[PDB]
Formats: structure tokens, sequence, C-alpha cells
């Protein structure tokens, strides 16, 4: 009964907005696995120009 | 394995962040007068050409 009425309140109308979050997390993740090479580039070659 | 160089942006970050941060009103107060003389030059642009 406890753990029915935890999850009840955690989980009450909840649809979709973990649609949501499920559906933009996977868009994300996608698309920033696609734009790695510049993420990769920008991580590496931004120091130079800020320290400098 | 490139998070050391993402410490080094953040810190480089931050203390560019502070050193722009002191500099800045004398930057902005040089362009509002640098705004004068530059609507000064435009205005007489043709006469500038002609010196």
């Amino acid at each position: 009964g406890t753990l029915l009425d935890e999850a009840a309140t955690a989980f009450g109308g909840l649809g979709p907005s973990l649609q949501r979050l499920v559906d933009s997390t996977q868009a994300i993740a996608g698309d920033f696995r696609a734009n790695i090479d510049p993420v990769n580039d920008i991580i590496e070659n931004s120091g130079p120009i800020i320290d400098s | 394995p490139r998070m050391p160089q993402i410490r080094r942006d953040i810190t480089g970050l931050a203390n560019l962040g502070e050193v722009y941060a002191d500099a800045s009103p004398d930057l902005f107060d040089g362009l509002d007068n640098a705004v004068t003389t530059a609507r000064t030059l435009n205005e007489q642009r043709g006469n500038l050409d002609q010196a």
C-alpha cells in the first residue's frame, strides 16, 4: 500500500510530461552524437585563444 | 579524455571574464566618444577624401 501510494504521488499525471522528457532526451543525445566532432574541436581549441 | 582541457577552458573563461569586467568601463566610454568622432568623420567623408 505504501509503495503504491508513493508511486501514485510520483506518477500522478506525468504521462505527457514524461513522454516529452524521454523524447527530448533521445533527440538531444542523438543530435549531440551527430555533432560530437564540432564539440570536440571546441573543447580542444578554445583553451589557446582564451588563455592568450 | 578531454576533461583537463575542459577544466582549462573553464578557468580561462573565468579569468577572461574578470579581465573584461575590469577593462569594460574604459572601453565603453572610449566607444561613446569614438562614436562622437566617427559621426564627425562620416559627416565630412568628402572633405576627408579631398584632404
